[PDB]
């Protein structure tokens, strides 16, 4: 705050803290501590020729002072830090864009009595953690489910077609007739016979004479709206009627919520109080359109193999290309590896270990070559099945969904050689401004041909029916946990109550698609090499995409 | 019979003023009704339903005037009596809200340090909001024309030049105009009153 | 006249005794034994204490109270399975 | 209110024999009683132990050199503060059910009215501890005792919950005495059968691997060999600690032993 | 501790016991201590870490390798043949191993307290008889094994399952 | 599950021995598992190990008359079978064969417990046992 005077003539505190005490501790603000008094002389004096007799300097002094407290929250006591707000005062005179992985997000609880999202304290700050922190503990177990279902069921009971209302299943005892609208889980007995579960209860299900909704997946775990008859001679609800609970836009979906920074950019919450923010939103949409165009974010295909030739050929090509107008991001997802890698007895040859170090070596020549991609773009690194300690159990199985980063042990100079680098989660969610993306990458729709209901009574429309099914049931994971484990502390990264303005949701065994539904888009990247063609997709957060193509 | 769930509301509004009367420190608030409340939303939309259905049989002309005036007025007797029950809960609400913000000399409440009186939870989201405008109101008339007066001072008139005080928790020292606080913990001070009322205000110190 | 207490004392050894007792009754016995019976040894200690006009109960004398009760639970049994209950509870009474 | 306490017959319980061999006390003066505890001993080492080292505190004199401590701190009060805290209560809140607690209550009386039946069918005679409309009433004042606790106007779920896990603690509990055998004539033909069933499944699987229920019951009955009463011979097997396990939520049955 | 190890090596005799257990208290009254003290009795010092199932290339030997009991220049070398092993696929089974257990420990089965039989609910509170949800493997163990784990990788040097632990 | 069950059992009687003990050491124990031999879901197709028992028999007797290859073979086999990276390598057949020589070495223990004489010790490598004579040099013929 200007300079150019004679010198900084040194004086003691004890002929400075008067003004700065009435300024700040009788009129707004307090708690002036004696080693923050004493920082607050060295800034003072920088300027003190010819003062403590002046104007305005000093009261102008500290009303900047004061105007950082009021916009920050910081505290009561003033300490060495002084002189740290003004600096922050001499700057007044991209950014805000974050990549959270499954482990780094923040965790939200829902309370059914209260309608209403309860913070949880995350284990690692507080916790010691030294040895076992990140374990679970056995209530989650126990809750897991039951989360889930508390989500779904207020959705369903806030729709505006239902006001037959949905009622508990253990509600149907004494009943002999009548009709019932019941929403639970789709699941096998431990006798075999197919049933539907909700916390109340369970009660065995028909589906001899079942008529079901068709444009949607009815796979094993998940909530299902059915409708029929009870029987009290033995105990089943013969079906008539059978649906998926309707989805939800974000827009609507908010407003229920507040304006909760889930994941929060704008700030962050505690235990004490939460954060909510309206007005910013105007002006950043406002500057997402403000002539931005020029950002440019690049998704590759899908399992890219290191250890084969000419993948590697044909990814040096389109660097080539990339080369001339630098991606803002790119994104290198699937499969680093064409063989799982596990503890390999055999020592004769080299280690897959070893190996799998240094397939992640020659990244380095490759990308050395290329100085201008490296200087500005960010890369982002999506693990795959047959990464490191995912095989080492599941031996290219597919396993847990909260999928750890690749470690940083086996790829150490590539961090070097590229300027950003970001490693993440199977899951992850871009936060860009005004918009949130997830990155999600399995095989969604084998898993979903090969487990179906199987009522006893072109190839786009799979993806339809694909993309409703996970947009509506507001997960990521329709499935019980014995077809896929899942970290109990960590769900609430699969559960997308609300919906992503955009999706990334690649699976190798779909084709390729664009679609739109309630408030979102999904794209689908997927076999990055195929019928002798190499693929790669461009998408513009204008909602305009591109397909680029290098044989 | 329309009404009669409202009365539980205002029912309720009884027992928290209750609890603002006998309060001899401040208390919170208890949760929001929003499950009453829409239930009279739904209700009052039903009888709006209703007013138009009878708006429509009455222009075809199949009933007497006479008939149809007296259901008319008794829903417009019935959306009057829970409009009047709805707003007796919010202005009480909104009283206990504005007594609050006045006694926490000014400031932001929650988002700043707060005195822990009230959880963040209990409070509806446009209570929420007007808590924030209200507190910027108080902000920008303690810098009105009273600038000398604390129009958010101490209450109680001044009788005592030198009090003796204790301390409650532990701190750093605090300088004050011409001198210094060291705030250390079960320690006993004698000075003047006006010096440590902020203190006091702030629980670092007990007594007078 | 006499009140004698319980200070210091050996907790482990009682606490031993009376787990073992407990165990090698429903096995093998028709002798029942429940918290009750825990209580009588303190008990016979604070006898065998007045009998010595002492305030303070010894080691000596809860030893003694532990091998009469041991006793009276051993020569309570079948002829059968007396031999090996006698071995196994010896090891307590070694004074 | 009446807190009554008594022995069964021969002194212990003698889970031996049947529960109406047992208890000497007539189903007219079972049905006032809103809750019934029968007391068995484990006789668990870890268990004796604690009790052993609890019991000598008291005597060896730590027991005062320690609760005064707790007593002062949050977490315990003395007989006075609880007698007057008793009396307040009773004399100012009178809580009352809500529309919820109703349904919740309603299918639980029916739950465990059902039981019953199936219970006196299989065991072809009549249940020794009652369940009746007393029984229902008993919930709804331990529900309204509970709410009565935190001075609060109404009783909801979350004293629903609790009153329903006391009653299924305290009656559900001692009714369903589950009799492994009672070498009665419910059963008469599984006194052999149970036999057969058992060297049939262990000639069928040998001690590793394992099979599965739904297999078990279809192939094992396509031969007209059902009972109806399979479902705890399994769990008759597992007591045995080696011919049966359960695993993976129920579905999975694994030969552990011989 | 060494009379203690001393007296513990002799009591494993089955048929010298009270002559054994007299020499005891005769030595413990040199302390000042008492014949049931719990500080006065022995466990056992070292804790396992077994690996099973190693193959020997060059031996074709079947071995189950313990990396806490077993002292050194068998932890590194085959029994039949001496034959030095490989470093890094050793680090390597020791990863799979603690993978392998964390796996185990979250694909569990709950348990009733005091009815010891299986949850077959995907949602419930407890069981019908009155009683709470606990686990078949208790954290503790688990616990106790992370806490093994990163002891053996620091007594040898073992840099891969060093940095392993440390990501997770 | 199946796939991670690689714990053998073990025998660990303890305490002070004054009779004579012997150390022996059992080979071949796997490959003499093999040879010697619906309702169930988790067991390997019996053909399958029908053809490997017949395999196995050929090799042995091949072996037998001075075949080096063939004795390679059988020494080489118990290698393949717990090797992933090897082809046609199942879990199940993994299990099953472990399962087996679960079996059989509790059998062997039996078969010694025919003659006066108690298990000590078990390793599947290792075989410790206590005889009822009390000198060394008169368990010659025993
Ligand atoms: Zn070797
Ligand atoms: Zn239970």
């Amino acid at each position: 705050f200007g300079s150019g005077n004679v010198l900084p003539v040194k004086i003691q505190p004890p002929l400075l803290r008067p003004l700065a005490y009435r300024v700040l501790s009788r009129k707004y603000g307090l708690s002036i501590k004696s080693d923050g008094l004493s920082a607050l002389a060295e800034f003072v004096g920088t300027n003190i020729g010819a003062n403590w007799r002046q104007g305005p300097a000093t009261i102008k002094f500290l009303e900047q002072f004061a105007a950082v407290w009021k916009q920050q929250e910081r505290g009561l006591f003033i300490d060495q830090s002084g002189v740290k707000e003004v600096i922050q005062e001499m700057k007044e005179r991209r950014d805000y864009f974050k990549v959270i992985n499954a482990s780094q997000q923040q965790r939200f609880s829902y309370n059914p009595h209260k309608m209403q999202f309860i913070f949880v304290p995350n284990k690692k700050q507080n916790g010691l953690g030294g040895i076992a922190g990140f374990l679970p503990d056995i209530e989650d177990k126990v809750q897991m489910f039951l989360t889930r279902y508390y989500l779904t069921n207020d959705r369903v009971m806030r729709n505006e077609n239902f006001q037959m209302s949905i009622t508990p299943i253990k509600n149907l005892l004494g009943r002999d007739a009548q009709n019932f609208l019941l929403l639970g889980l789709l699941n096998k007995n431990f006798k075999g016979n197919w049933s539907l579960e909700d916390p109340s209860g369970s009660v065995e299900i028909d589906i001899s004479q079942t008529i079901p909704t068709q444009g949607h997946y009815y796979v094993p775990g998940c909530m299902v709206l059915v409708e029929g008859i009870y029987y009290s001679v033995g105990n089943k609800f013969h079906v008539t009627s059978m649906t998926l609970p309707p989805g939800e836009r974000r827009e609507i979906t908010l407003e229920t919520i507040g304006n909760l920074d889930l994941l929060g950019i704008h700030g962050i919450s505690n235990n004490n109080f939460i954060a909510r923010l309206d007005k910013d939103l105007k002006i950043r949409l406002h500057l997402l359109e403000k002539e931005l165009t020029d950002h440019k974010f690049v998704i590759l295909g899908a399992n890219l193999f290191l250890d084969d030739l000419k993948i590697m050929t044909a990814l040096s090509k389109i660097l080539q290309k990339l080369n001339d107008d630098p991606p803002t991001l790119l994104i290198w997802q699937g499969s680093f590896t064409s063989v799982p890698v596990f503890a390999s007895m055999s020592s004769r040859n080299i280690s897959s270990s070893t190996q799998f170090k240094n397939n992640f070596d020659a990244l380095a020549t490759l990308l050395s070559r290329f100085d201008n991609l490296t200087e500005n773009t960010t890369m982002i690194f999506i693990p795959g099945p047959n990464d490191l300690w995912g095989s080492m159990v599941s031996l290219g199985a597919s396993g847990t969904l909260p999928q750890d980063p690749i470690p940083s042990a086996f790829t150490k100079k590539i961090n070097k050689v590229c300027k950003n680098v970001v490693w993440s989660s199977n899951p992850t969610r871009i936060a860009y401004l005004s918009q949130e993306i997830v990155i999600f990458r399995d095989d969604l729709s084998g898993r979903f041909k090969r487990h179906r209901l199987e009522f006893p009574f072109q190839k786009v429309q799979e993806t339809r029916k694909l993309v409703k099914t996970i947009l509506d049931q507001g997960h990521l994971s329709p499935f019980l946990d014995s077809l896929r484990p899942i970290s109990w502390d960590l769900d609430h990264t699969l559960t997308l109550c609300p919906i992503p303005s955009t999706m990334v949701l690649c699976d190798t065994t779909s084709a390729q698609f664009d679609l739109t539904y309630n408030g979102c888009k999904v794209i689908n990247p997927g076999s990055f090499i195929h019928n002798r063609r190499a693929r790669y997709m461009e998408y513009v957060p204008s909602s305009k995409k591109t397909i680029q193509e290098e044989i | 019979m329309y009404g009669d769930l409202g009365n539980k509301l205002v029912l309720e509004a009884k027992r928290t003023k209750q609890l603002y009367a006998r309060s001899n420190q401040d208390v919170n608030l208890p949760m929001y009704h929003e499950d009453i409340i829409r239930n009279i939303l739904k209700e009052v939309s039903n009888l709006r339903k209703n007013t138009e259905y009878l708006k429509e049989q009455q222009q075809l002309g199949m009933l007497d005037d006479k008939v149809a005036k007296c259901q008319y007025f008794v829903t417009l007797l019935c959306m009057e009596r829970n409009k009047r029950c709805l707003l007796a809960y919010q202005r009480l609400r909104t009283d206990i809200l504005d007594s609050m913000a006045w006694n926490n000399n000014g400031l932001d409440l929650m988002s700043s340090i707060t005195f822990s009186q009230q959880d963040t939870n209990n409070l509806s989201h446009q209570e929420q909001e007007y808590l924030k405008e209200y507190c910027d109101l108080i902000t920008d008339l303690k810098s009105g024309d009273l600038v000398d007066i604390d129009l958010s001072g101490s209450l109680v008139p001044p009788s005592d030049v030198f009090i003796d005080v204790r301390v409650l928790k532990d701190a750093g020292e605090i300088q004050t105009e011409y001198g210094v606080f060291n705030l250390i913990k079960d320690s006993q001070f004698f000075v003047r009153q006006s010096d440590v009322e902020r203190l006091i205000q702030q629980g670092y110190l007990q007594k007078i | 006249k006499i009140y004698p207490k319980l200070h210091q004392m050996d907790m482990d050894k009682v606490s031993r005794v009376y787990a073992d007792l407990r165990r090698e009754s429903i096995s093998t016995g028709s002798f029942p034994i429940t918290v009750r019976h825990l209580e009588s040894i303190l008990r016979i200690a604070e006898s065998f204490a007045k009998m010595r006009l002492s305030e303070f109960v010894s080691s000596y004398d809860l030893d003694r109270a532990i091998k009469v009760v041991v006793d009276s639970f051993v020569d309570a049994q079948k002829v059968s399975v007396r031999r090996q209950l006698r071995r196994s509870f010896a090891i307590y009474t070694l004074g | 209110s009446v807190l009554a306490a008594a022995n069964p017959i021969y002194g212990r319980y003698d889970d031996l024999k049947s529960p109406g061999d047992n208890i000497d006390f007539q189903t007219t003066i079972l049905s006032r009683f809103d809750m019934i505890f029968i007391v068995k001993d484990d006789h668990n080492e870890e268990r004796d132990i604690s009790i052993a080292n609890h019991v000598i505190n008291i005597h060896t004199g730590n027991a005062n050199a320690m609760q005064n401590q707790q007593e002062e701190n949050g977490s315990e009060i003395s007989i006075e503060k609880m007698k007057r805290y008793i009396t307040y209560c009773r004399l100012k809140c009178a809580p009352r059910l809500s529309p919820q607690a109703a349904e919740k209550l309603s299918s639980n009386f029916v739950t465990i009215r059902k039981q019953l039946l199936i219970n006196e069918l299989e065991s072809t005679e009549r249940s020794s501890i009652p369940i009746t409309i007393r029984q229902l009433e008993a919930i709804i004042r331990i529900t309204e005792s509970l709410a009565k606790l935190e001075l609060s106007p109404i009783a909801q779920e979350r004293h629903v919950d609790e009153a329903i896990r006391l009653f299924q603690a305290s009656t559900m509990d001692a009714a369903s005495q589950d009799p492994i055998g009672g070498l009665n004539q419910a059963s008469g033909t599984s006194l052999s059968e149970i036999r057969r069933f058992e060297q049939e499944l262990k000639r069928r699987l040998p001690i590793g691997w394992s099979t599965s229920y739904q297999t078990l019951r279809r192939e094992f009955v396509d031969t007209h060999r059902f009972s109806q009463l399979a479902l705890d011979k399994a769990l008759y097997a597992l007591e045995k600690h080696e011919t049966i396990q359960l695993r993976h939520q129920g579905q999975n049955i694994y030969r552990s032993g011989v | 501790e060494l009379v203690k190890s001393l007296c513990h090596v002799m009591l494993l005799s089955k048929s010298t016991i009270l002559e054994i257990r007299t020499l005891r208290k005769e030595l413990l009254k040199i302390f000042e201590l008492r014949e049931f003290a719990k500080v006065a009795e022995f466990k056992d010092p070292s804790l396992s870490l077994v690996v099973p199932d190693f193959l020997c290339e060059y031996c074709f030997f079947i071995s189950d390798i313990d990396f806490c009991k077993a002292a050194p220049e068998s932890i590194f070398s085959c029994v039949r043949c001496h034959k030095a092993f490989n470093q890094v696929l050793l680090q390597e089974h020791l990863i799979q191993k603690l993978r392998s257990d964390i796996e185990s420990y979250l694909i569990q089965d709950l348990r009733c307290s005091r009815c010891h039989k299986v949850k077959r609910d995907y949602m419930s509170a407890h069981c019908p008889c009155a009683g709470a949800w606990e686990g078949t493997l208790p954290r503790e163990s688990i616990v106790q094994k992370l806490n093994v784990f990163k002891q053996v990788a620091k007594y040898y040097g073992f840099d891969i399952l060093l940095s392993c632990i440390a990501d997770l | 599950w199946i796939m991670n069950d690689s714990e053998f059992p073990k025998i660990n009687n303890s305490g002070v021995y004054d009779n004579v003990v012997l150390d022996v050491g059992v080979d071949n124990l796997t490959v003499n598992t093999i040879l010697t031999s619906e309702f169930v879901h988790d067991a390997f197709s019996n053909d399958a190990l029908n053809v490997l028992r017949g395999m196995l028999k050929e090799w042995w007797d091949e072996a037998l008359k001075e075949n080096s290859t063939a004795d390679l073979l059988v020494n080489s086999l118990a290698s393949w079978v717990q090797n992933p990276n090897a082809k046609l390598f199942d879990g199940l057949l993994r299990y099953h064969v472990h399962n087996l020589t679960k079996k059989a070495l509790l059998q062997l223990v039996n078969e010694f417990s025919a003659l006066g004489s108690t298990i000590v010790y078990a390793d599947r490598n290792q075989i410790l046992i206590k005889t009822n004579k009390y000198s060394p040099e008169n368990c010659y013929a025993y």
